[PDB]
């Protein structure tokens, strides 16, 4: 996987001391994740060999965080924040509706092949709750039913999120509720 | 040397001593799961908890005697009602998810968990009160069981109490990190992506594991710990 | 007015969030045209590291990560000369609920933080710094990398800064979404490439940190606040807040309120002022408030509470604490049982597992008690059990995560044990009204 | 309530599904643990249809890629749980009357379980 990009390896390992190469496991894992959708044992062995430690160590590291997926995920892995604020904004009913409509569990993916679901803790934007993240992108905030369904249909028709029309206004650091 | 007092007794003790070792050097006792001889103590089981005074100036919270250094003229309390109550509670937390295998467990009579349980647990609360053994009435952790990690070692991830002994050893003493935890929270379990167990010293984790998680495949289901006759001798396979 | 800043007095100067929101605020040219880097440029050649440490010690700047340790005396613990390389660590992992203040600093005004880190690194003789950001903030990370690229291009991060014999450079490190990685000793492991389990503290990070080097870790808000301090007075900074809570603070609020969000306000503003004047007043009747972060104990919605100044002392003497200033209002429409339900399930998800007490008791026991209660299965026996469980976890863990889990439930019982016993004795699930549109 | 009986029946049903997938795909299935309330029951009666509490699907190397468990006969908050090791993936199935076995609100069909197991095999299985 990293055979292709040795310049990226040099760039990331140069960020860390020569004896601290094992630091680079994080950026290497993150590149594999964001590029292929999920982390394979081969990716973990390669990270280990490049970074100078054991595949067991690298697997222990990788399996420590929630972001790292070890099973295939759909083109859009909906990470739904369920923490207290977002629940007080209805994250419960949001997750219930999404999961029941799509018919998917957190581990599996829609038969369409582009929709996976997952719960996540505080995304650090509570004033604009409820919150959802799509696989790398700045949160789709102020999640109402209409905003959710519009994002859903837009992604269903292949429109790139960065250019999708989103009803309603989302405050930057403060937001007026009416 | 450093002057310590354990609950009624006075001890001379070298400066770099652990509070736990000062305790046992005074002849007292305290639960012990995470720490091990020749291994780095790190407070994980939180079993070695004692009281410390350094003036009457008692510390606010209990000191982990395994990772607490000793200071000159320090008081250590292992008999306080609160100390024994906390010991029993930690024992209960450790027993929370255990698989109920004692009779069929190859760890048999010599299980540190069993013994520290019967030593320190079920503190005397105050009559002929009818007491309860377990308060936890929910589903226990159920994970992979009796998994051969190698031709010599079997792994019961349910019996693991998530101390650090085996991974700590693997990192420190042989220098072969061929065992580590995978997930976190209560989902933590021991695994490896180096499956053969390459290290030529893997079998010691079987002796170290305070529970029946890591057991000896070459001697599995042969006899119970007390039943065996022990012949202490020396190995003549090589000149060490 | 008699000189003390405790609110909307007109002599307060917006410094930190001033350029936040303005388009193109992340351009180095914007930062310069508004006077950026002047403070670093002056201090690096004029003041010594001991002097910039004493300046913050005089400012009385306490840790903005939620602890509150005085950063001046904190820097006074560094070796201050050893020959070893030191590292300066920026903690951009903002994972506690109700706290969203550092996000927009990173997204819109990165060069302020960069200047503050240059100042702190000069203070602590750290020639390199790492900024460990959580893997959920990608816009902030892009803006930070871009700003660092800009500073490296135009010479603000270089071999020698501004002719003086000091050297400085920063490197970004993205995380992967684990709350425990915010604990400063687990963050070091996470970056180094281990599992993010905390280290043994008896060896302190001031004398042994990242790769053994004498590293110092500071909050993003702290480092950003270093720049105004050095720019226009330490007394100008100390002109805000109570006798023990000096300077300004970025308060943030969320919940059923008219306009939640971030407000850069002096220390001591009342809950009444914050919720009504700024947040526009609630939208529903509130049963309780969680002032500091998620970990802070909820206090009832009372007049004597709303009139209490948010500070490190007035909340202390009121039983709660001011951790991050992130207020969350809990209305009567949602059960406290359900609130602490979600709180304990989140803390159970985010435990690392090293401690048997935290791992097992929280992730198996406490969450299951709340489940039984709020699913219409609980008993008064269960409420008493849950009541007695907390002291066995609170006192003794390797890292305070266990305490941050038990304390909110502690205060929730102390103020609403009635609710728990009610839901138990009626075998009633928590109320489930429709909250989202 | 009386949901327990049909819960253990559907538990036996899910075990049958696991055995069938194992035989079809030629992958190892394992009965991991039996009921302590059946082992240590000496004279005490046992009304449950089966005595098996835990099972798993292990790859050629024996490391599991799919784990399934049921709550004991005497525990509170009875459920059935599924887990993908190394994937931080956990599922909690209940039984709703008339509908059937459901993960939350989403019906848990044999086809759903087969798709989940196939994905788990292809991703997690080392050999
Ligand atoms: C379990 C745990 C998690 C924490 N997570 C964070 C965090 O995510 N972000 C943060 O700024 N502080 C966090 N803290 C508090 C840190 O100690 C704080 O960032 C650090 O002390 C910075 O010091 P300062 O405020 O003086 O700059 C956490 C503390 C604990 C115990
Ligand atoms: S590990 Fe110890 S306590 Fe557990 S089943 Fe075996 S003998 Fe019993
Ligand atoms: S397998 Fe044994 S030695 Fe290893 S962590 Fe678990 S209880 Fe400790
Ligand atoms: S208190 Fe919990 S999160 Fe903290 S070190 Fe212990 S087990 Fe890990
Ligand atoms: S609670 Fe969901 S963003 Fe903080
Ligand atoms: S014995 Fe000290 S904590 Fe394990």
């Amino acid at each position: 996987f990293f055979d292709d990009k040795q310049d990226f390896l040099e760039e990331t390992f140069a960020k860390y001391p020569p004896e601290g190469r094992r630091a680079a496991i994080m950026p290497l894992l993150r590149r594999v994740q964001q590029e292929e959708g999920w982390i394979r044992p081969e990716r973990i062995e390669e990270i280990a060999r490049l970074v100078g430690t054991t595949p067991t160590e690298v697997m222990g590291v990788a399996s420590f965080y929630s972001y790292y997926q070890f099973v295939p995920t759909g083109k859009y892995h909906l990470q739904v924040c369920a923490t207290l604020s977002c629940k007080l904004a209805g994250a419960e009913e949001l997750w219930d509706y999404l999961t029941e409509t799509l018919g998917i569990g957190p581990g599996e993916v829609t038969p369409d092949g582009l929709f996976s679901v997952q719960k996540v803790e505080c995304l650090g934007s509570c004033h604009t709750a409820p919150v959802i993240q799509v696989n790398d992108e700045p949160y789709v905030e102020c999640v109402t039913r209409a905003r959710l369904e519009a994002l859903l249909a837009g992604l269903r028709a292949g429109k790139r999120l960065e250019e999708i029309e989103l009803p309603g206004k989302c405050g930057h650091h403060v937001h007026e509720v009416e | 040397m450093v002057r310590v007092k354990v609950n009624d007794r006075i001890v001379e003790v070298p400066p770099g001593t652990s509070v736990m070792d000062a305790v046992f050097h005074a002849g007292y006792d305290v639960p012990l799961f995470c720490s091990e001889k020749h291994l780095s103590p790190i407070g994980a089981c939180r079993m070695c908890l004692v009281r410390i005074g350094l003036p009457i100036q008692w510390q606010p919270k209990l000191a982990a005697s395994c990772v607490t250094a000793v200071a000159d003229g320090m008081v250590v309390d292992t008999l306080s009602d609160v100390v024994r109550e906390a010991q029993a509670g930690m024992v209960e937390f450790t027993l929370l998810n255990h698989p109920l295998d004692c009779p069929t467990c190859d760890k048999g009579g010599a299980c540190e968990l069993q013994d520290r349980t019967v030593e320190y647990g079920l503190y005397e609360k105050y009559p002929l009160e009818l007491p309860v053994y377990t308060r936890f009435e929910f589903t226990r952790r159920h994970v992979d069981k009796h998994h051969p990690l190698s031709p010599f070692v079997i792994l019961d991830r349910e019996r693991c109490i998530h101390c650090k002994r085996c991974v700590r050893y693997f990192e420190e003493v042989p220098g072969d990190e061929v065992l580590d935890f995978i997930e976190r929270g209560v989902h933590t379990f021991i695994g490896t992506m180096d499956f053969g167990l390459p290290s030529g010293f893997s079998g010691n984790i079987t002796d170290i594991c305070p529970v029946g998680a890591l057991l000896d495949l070459t001697a599995r289901f042969r006899a119970r710990n007390w039943e065996m006759e022990e012949t202490p001798t020396t190995c003549a396979l090589c000149p060490v | 007015t008699g000189p003390i800043l405790s609110g909307l007095d007109p002599r307060f100067e917006r410094t930190l969030y001033a350029h936040v929101g303005k388009e193109g605020s992340w351009t180095l040219d914007y930062y310069l045209r508004h006077g950026g880097y002047e403070t670093a440029k002056r201090v690096l050649k004029e003041k010594t590291p001991d002097e910039v440490i004493e300046e913050v010690k005089r400012s009385g700047l306490r840790g903005r990560g939620g602890a509150g340790f005085p950063t001046g005396l904190k820097w006074s613990f560094m070796p201050k000369d050893d020959g070893k390389q030191h590292y300066l660590i920026c903690n951009a992992d903002e994972s506690e609920p109700g706290s969203f203040k550092d996000r927009y600093i990173l997204e819109d005004v990165p060069h302020l933080l960069i200047e503050g880190m240059i100042l702190a690194g000069y203070a602590i003789r750290a020639t390199v710094g790492y900024i460990y950001v959580r893997g959920e903030y990608r816009r902030a990370a892009d803006r930070l990398e871009q700003a660092i690229k800009e500073a490296r291009a135009r010479g603000y991060l270089g071999k020698n800064l501004f002719g003086t014999d000091f050297s400085f450079d920063l490197h970004v490190h993205r995380g992967a979404g684990a709350y425990i990685c915010g604990e400063e000793t687990a963050l070091m492991n996470s970056l180094e490439g281990l599992r993010a389990n905390p280290r043994l503290k008896p060896p302190f990070p001031a004398q042994s940190g990242l790769w053994g080097k004498p590293t110092t870790i500071n909050n993003v808000e702290t480092l950003a606040s270093v720049v105004p301090i050095m720019e226009r007075g330490a007394d100008w900074f100390a002109q805000m807040g109570t006798e023990q809570s000096k300077g300004m603070k970025l308060y943030q609020i969320s919940g059923p309120v008219k306009r939640p969000g971030v407000y850069e306000l002096p220390m001591g503003t009342t809950f009444r002022e914050l919720i009504y004047e700024w947040a526009g007043g609630p939208l529903e009747p509130i049963q309780a408030i969680i002032p500091g972060g998620s970990s802070t104990p909820p206090l009832p919605f009372t007049e004597e509470v709303l009139d209490t100044p948010m500070s490190y002392e007035h909340l202390q003497a009121k039983g709660s604490m001011l951790g991050t200033g992130g207020v969350i209002l809990i209305p009567e429409r949602v059960s406290m049982v359900d609130a602490m339900w979600n709180l304990t399930r989140f803390y159970a998800h985010e435990s690392c597992g090293k401690c048997t007490p935290c791992r097992e008791g929280v992730a198996g026991f406490m969450v299951n008690l709340f489940a039984k209660i709020g699913t219409g299965q609980g008993e008064e026996k269960d409420v008493e059990n849950l009541e007695a469980l907390l002291p066995l976890i609170e006192g003794r863990s390797f890292c305070p995560l266990a305490d941050a889990a038990v304390w909110p439930v502690k205060g929730s019982l102390r103020h609403f044990k009635d609710q728990y016993l009610a839901l138990a004795r009626e075998k009633r699930p928590v109320p489930r009204p429709s909250l989202w549109r | 309530a009386s949901s327990e009986r049909e819960l253990y029946e559907a538990w036996v049903e899910l075990l049958s599904w696991m055995r069938e997938y194992a035989q079809a795909k030629g992958v190892r299935f394992e009965k991991e643990a039996d009921f302590p309330d059946f082992i240590y029951r000496m004279e005490r009666p046992y009304d449950l249809p089966t005595t098996i509490m835990t099972a798993s699907l292990s790859d050629g190397l024996g490391e599991p890629f799919l784990l399934a468990d049921v709550s004991p006969r005497h525990a509170k908050l009875k459920r059935i749980g599924l887990r993908l090791p190394r994937a931080h993936i956990h599922l909690h199935a209940h039984y709703e009357p008339g509908k059937g076995l459901v993960t939350g609100k989403i019906p848990l069909t044999k086809e759903r379980f087969f798709a989940l197991a196939d994905r788990a095999r292809e991703a997690l299985a080392f050999a």
